[PDB]
């Protein structure tokens, strides 16, 4: 899965 | 002579996929006699060439600034790769060189807890919302608040302060309009850090 | 030429009556061919004589460290008044003066708030117990836990932070084994000049 910040890529794994 | 300085990545750059981090290395005193600069860059002792010179700055006390900015991978800096700046000029009898890297150690995972105000502070007009992030390393890290998608900006963030275990700790407050936090809005404190899933956790606190 | 470097006292010292605070002037680089350091002390501009130097100091490098150190009272350093250390020196072109007091601004009151352990950290081998000491001016503080007269000595405490309201806060952390916390009353002690008596204390407990 993916992490998101105010709806901006963070991170997938 | 020059002098030269080296800077790592932000914390936020570094940690997030859709950022660009970079190494920059910022060459002061350079004079109006000699404004000419030669950088050499390694990635751990291996040879780059695609570092970039930003545009040359009139500092107005006699001098130059001069800067070159390397794009680095997530992943290489994570990794602890070490980013070598070697700077040649004129004025200078030997090449000037630095190296940073990322904090060398095995990463930790920080724990998050929000910490709702004490009672007695609910005299006041406004109100702290503590967010507590402990056991961290390294201590590259970014904190940040929100409420209904949108930052809250009225915050301060600590430090890192060295714990004992050898690890960090940090403590952010944000603070709120006291109506805000009785009406029922939820806050939350975001925390940006490599040794996090997804370098990512969010905690909220609401009344 | 050597050079002048002048400290403040310690914010415990001007805030507890029984210890003795002083303004400390360091001077560097004396060369061995003339060690000599005349020191002129002043206070908002008269000369004062009660200043002692510190027995002087060979450091590694082939230069000597001088020290003078001037007790002031508690009551000249809290309200404000200005220390000048003037320091001569035969390599020295010209006298090198260096001044210190307190920060500027009108003092403000400590609020020290007690935060109690979260309900995550309660599954976890040792709890924090948390201090907000926020809304103090200036930033000279000092914080301590404490319980049953007895000092509690594991705990951790951030610089002071600059506030949007030009006030400063900080965070103490005392970090206790989770078995104690359902099994006393714990205390934050926090010394500050705007304090009443200087020294307040708050307990928490479940
Ligand atoms: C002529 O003037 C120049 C310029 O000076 C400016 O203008 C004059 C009028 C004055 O007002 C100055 O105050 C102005 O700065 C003089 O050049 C200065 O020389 C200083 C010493 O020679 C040098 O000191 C060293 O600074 C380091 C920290 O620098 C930071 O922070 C300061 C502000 O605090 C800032 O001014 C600097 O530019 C620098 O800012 C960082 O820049 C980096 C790189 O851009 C940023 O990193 C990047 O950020 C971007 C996004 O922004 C992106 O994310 C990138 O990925 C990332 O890499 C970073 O974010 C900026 N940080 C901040 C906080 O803003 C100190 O670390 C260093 O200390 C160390 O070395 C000392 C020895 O000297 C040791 O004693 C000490 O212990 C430390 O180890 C130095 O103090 C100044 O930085 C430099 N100023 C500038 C602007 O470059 C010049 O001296 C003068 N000449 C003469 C003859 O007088
Ligand atoms: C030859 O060597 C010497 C000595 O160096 C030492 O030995 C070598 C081999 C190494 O091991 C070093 O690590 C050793 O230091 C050189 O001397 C040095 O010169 C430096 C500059 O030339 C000077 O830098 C300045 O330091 C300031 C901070 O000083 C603090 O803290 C440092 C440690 O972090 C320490 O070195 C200092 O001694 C000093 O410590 C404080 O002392 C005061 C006075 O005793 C204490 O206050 C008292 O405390 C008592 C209780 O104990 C009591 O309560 C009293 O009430 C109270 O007054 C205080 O507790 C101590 N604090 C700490 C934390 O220890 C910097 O702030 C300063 O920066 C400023 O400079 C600029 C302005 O001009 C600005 O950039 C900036 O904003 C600052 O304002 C200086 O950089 C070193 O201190 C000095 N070292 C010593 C030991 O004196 C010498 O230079 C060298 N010769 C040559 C030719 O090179």
């Amino acid at each position: 899965d993916c992490a998101w910040h105010l709806g901006e890529l963070v991170w997938c794994t | 002579g020059p002098s030269v300085f080296l800077f790592p990545p932000k914390p936020k750059d570094t940690l997030m996929i859709s950022r660009t981090p970079e190494v920059t290395c910022v060459v002061v005193d350079v004079s109006h006699e000699d404004p000419e600069v030669k950088f050499n860059w390694y990635v751990d002792g291996v040879e780059v060439h695609n570092a970039k010179t930003k545009p040359r700055e009139e500092q107005y006390n006699s001098t130059y600034r001069v800067v070159s900015v390397l794009t680095v991978l997530h992943q290489d800096w994570l990794n602890g790769k070490e980013y070598k700046c070697k700077v040649s000029n004129k004025a200078l009898p030997a090449p000037i060189e630095k190296t940073i890297s990322k904090a060398k150690g095995q990463p930790r995972e920080p724990q998050v807890y929000t910490l709702p105000p004490s009672r007695e502070e609910m005299t006041k007009n406004q109100v702290s919302l503590t967010c507590v992030v402990k056991g961290f390393y390294p201590s590259d890290i970014a904190v940040e608040w929100e409420s209904n998608g949108q930052p809250e900006n009225n915050y301060k963030t600590t430090p890192p302060v060295l714990d004992s275990d050898g690890s960090f700790f940090l403590a952010s407050k944000l603070t709120v309009d006291k109506s805000r936090w009785q009406q029922g809005n939820v806050f939350s404190c975001s925390v940006m850090h490599e040794a996090l899933h997804n370098h990512y956790t969010q905690k909220s606190l609401s009344l």
